[PDB]
DNA sequence: CCCGCGTTTTAACCGCCAAGGGGATTACTCCCTAGTCTCCTGGCACGAGACAGAAAAAAACAACGAAAACGGCCACCACCCAGA
DNA sequence: TCTGGGTGGTGGCCGTTTTCGTTGTTTTTTTCTGTCTCGTGCCAGGAGACTAGGGAGTAATCCCCTTGGCGGTTAAAACGCGGGGGACA
């Protein structure tokens, strides 16, 4: 191995009269071409597989002599004016300041205080647990002599004494609701890394359903008449769209007459993509909802941007206290149609009368004006 | 209030032993083994073709060798006063056979 | 590979023909047009439709080509 | 062809063990068996491909496999030879 | 930790179609190998001689096994702090 | 002022370290002997030169079967729950 000579290789007094070009050898035969090295022609295999078994007209050099350096517009610069692979705090992946002592690992923005990646304390960093381990020596008598003293010095809040005490010995932890509150709402469900999901989120598709589907399958229900199976699978009947009131599939000899149809994720009502104006099947993200369902957020302007949300579904804690019906009985919006988060039970005729008198007494009020 | 009919652990294992010592059909699925054979051969020569008979011969030889190896492995496992075969048993069988160094 | 690359609806063809050119699909299309008419019978005029396909043959002299192809196949089978 | 050794599923190894008279199988046995099978196939197919190359053929014939096995001391009957 | 049983999912298996790479064979021709006579020089057998190594005796040292010392843990006593 | 709890010091017991002598083995210098290596001579196996024949190389043809792909059925593989019997300390 010849030494990496400094090319200039000055001879007498820095005259650099003699040079020594570096040996290339490498950066050559590099085999980084998307094929074989750039200085070599196509391989015999590629040849066999691939083969099939006027410079005077170049008006390119005449470009520098017709390109005019252009400087208009502002142009003044407008001068002026071993170690864990998941974060032990949030249980996710990323860059980590692995502890020299503890096997646990944290993000840089999950520690306490958060630490800037470029402004690390460097040297050796200990987690709260190992700091406490070395501060306590793991024996119980000294820990007692320390913690009882802490409690004594915190008599003003002795009621909270040990809660205050135990914080110091705990590493930072991402906040997550305990299960005894999420369970109150059966609809909700945690995600893969805490992506807190609801009933409105579509079940994720697998790689088999996206990356392996052949030409004409998956999101590819846009490339062929192949998915003519917009026929009701369970019954074998035709999925009829709610608006046009017909199913369009044309023929294999007239695929241009077919119209895409989709079934709502919530209530399996078929809709034409061209009837509910849409450009694609969902297949991803959230669950599609017809334009035929009742609103959840009812943003109202009377600005008076008063919000109305439908109470989240409660565990079967849920109450349905029966009305005596007729007008009044102002529920917020919650209803359970029947033949403290109390889902009111409005039956059928009450709605009729309530709408009837709403619109009529409003028209008489308009008369009042 | 009824309980299903769960066979005691080790019963269905013995039934399977009897069934598979009684029969002769190949136990490894054919397509996965063919794919494995081609993948292994890809490291010795590219664009190789295999006679179906060649793949079948390889499968028969491999299955016979594995069955004999498992017989020896079971013998070693029993020698250690065990009933379960463990990787150390296979290693000892191969070492005594002279296959593994 | 060039002209093949631009052959989207033709590379899947020859497999979609096998599926969609069959008895089941052929009755399915006609039955569906009939169902659409009967749905605009449930929700639109009841009596009117007396057909569901309108196959047209503007050009003669194609029948003879179909017959020639059939004859060739017959002679080959 | 990638990750085809896992094509020798756990139940297939279980069946092979049962034919071998094994009643109880440890969980770690499957990976060890896959490794052993890979070694055996590598040893056999090496010689089979050597025979194929010597014959100046692009196709590995069953007789090449039979010769390879006979060379290794595992004579196989029923495929010629 | 592994067997057993049960839903649930995957892909193996079958069968059927289309394509052509390459196995297998045939015919032609020549270049390579067998065969043979004559020539000789490399390899073998025999003899010899001497130094590499076996042996050996003695010393050095390098693994095996007891009581004292040091350190750690447990128990008891003394002192200090906290509670009654 | 008395009793209980905790800390500090002292004593006792256990574990570890060292500390020592004892055999056993390794190393070192001297001796000497017999097998390894070299030389000599002969001969027979290898080389050289030449002829003859056919085994195999090479081109051309063809017809098998190996590859690829595609769809339908469903058998098998996977994943999970649960318990108990086997590993193992
Ligand atoms: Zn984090
Ligand atoms: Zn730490
Ligand atoms: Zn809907
Ligand atoms: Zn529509």
């Amino acid at each position: 191995e010849e030494e990496p000579k400094e090319l200039l290789e000055k001879d007498s007094k820095g005259n650099i009269i003699k040079l020594n070009e570096p040996s290339t050898i490498s950066e050559d035969s590099k085999v980084s071409v998307t094929g074989l090295p750039l200085n070599k022609g196509p391989s015999e295999k590629i040849k066999r597989e691939s083969l099939w078994n006027n410079r005077n007209d170049l008006k390119t050099f005449l470009t520098e002599n017709m390109t005019e350096e252009s400087n208009i517009r502002s142009t003044i610069g407008w001068n002026g004016d071993e170690n864990e692979d998941f974060c032990s705090a949030c249980n996710q992946s990323g860059s980590f300041l692995c502890c020299d002592t503890c096997p646990k690992s944290f993000h840089f923005l999950c520690l306490d205080p958060p630490i800037d990646p470029n402004n690390l304390p460097k040297g050796d960093w200990h987690c709260n647990e190992c700091k406490f381990k070395i501060f306590i020596n793991n024996s119980m008598a000294t820990l007692k002599k320390i913690e009882s003293n802490f409690i004594k010095q915190n008599n003003n809040v002795k009621i909270f004494a040990k809660l205050l005490f135990n914080i110091d010995s705990h590493n930072p932890k991402q906040f997550q609701l305990p299960n005894y509150i999420k369970e109150t709402f059966p609809a909700v469900k945690t995600g893969s890394r805490g992506q807190y999901s609801d009933e409105n989120d579509k079940i994720p598709l697998t790689d088999r359903q996206l990356f392996n589907t052949s030409y004409g399958q998956s999101i590819t229900k846009l490339d062929s008449y192949n998915p003519d199976t917009h026929i009701d699978s369970n019954s074998g009947k035709f999925l009829i769209c709610y608006k046009c009131n017909q199913t369009r599939l044309g023929s294999w000899s007239h695929p241009e007459n077919s119209r895409l149809i989709m079934t709502c994720d919530y209530c399996q009502t078929p809709w034409h993509l061209d009837c509910v104006p849409r450009a694609s099947f969902k297949n991803l993200g959230s669950k599609w909802k017809c334009p035929l369902h009742s609103p959840t957020k009812v943003y109202k302007k009377i600005v008076n941007y008063k919000v109305w949300k439908k109470q989240r579904l409660i565990n079967k804690n849920q109450l349905y206290y029966e009305p005596l019906q007729k007008i009044g009985y102002q529920n917020n919006g919650n209803i359970q149609i029947i033949p403290d988060f109390k889902i009111t039970q409005i039956d059928e005729n009450s709605i009729k009368y309530d709408f009837f008198d709403k619109i009529y007494k409003s028209k008489m009020v308009q008369k009042r004006k | 209030v009824k309980k299903p009919h769960r066979y005691r652990p080790g019963t269905v294992a013995l039934r399977e032993i009897r069934r598979y010592q009684k029969s002769t059909e190949l136990l490894i699925r054919k397509l996965p083994f063919q794919r494995l054979v081609r993948e292994i051969a890809q490291d010795f020569k590219t664009d190789l073709r295999f006679q179906s008979s060649a793949v079948m011969a390889l499968q028969e030889a491999s299955e016979a060798y594995l069955v004999a190896l498992f017989e020896d492995t079971n013998l070693c496992a029993i020698h250690a006063k065990r009933v379960t075969i463990m990787p150390k048993d296979i290693q000892l069988a191969r070492r005594i056979r002279g296959e593994r160094a | 590979v060039f002209f093949k690359s631009l052959d989207h609806l033709g590379l899947t063809f020859k497999q979609a023909d096998k599926k969609l050119l069959t008895t089941k699909q052929l009755i399915s299309e006609i039955s569906s047009i009939k169902v659409d008419q009967t749905n605009k019978k449930i929700h639109w005029l009841t009596p009117k439709p007396k057909s569901q396909l309108d196959f047209d043959f503007p050009d003669k002299n194609i029948f003879y080509d179909i017959l020639c192809l059939a004859d060739t196949f017959i002679t080959h089978t | 062809l990638r990750d085809n050794i896992q094509g020798i599923t756990k139940p297939a190894i279980r069946r092979l063990a049962r034919r071998g008279g094994v009643k109880r199988i440890s969980g770690l046995i499957y990976e060890e068996t896959r490794g052993v099978l890979k070694v055996f196939l590598e040893n056999v197919i090496r010689d089979a491909v050597t025979y194929t190359e010597h014959a100046k053929r692009k196709t590995v014939t069953a007789m090449d496999v039979v010769y390879a096995l006979k060379r290794q001391g595992r004579t196989l009957y029923g495929f010629g030879g």
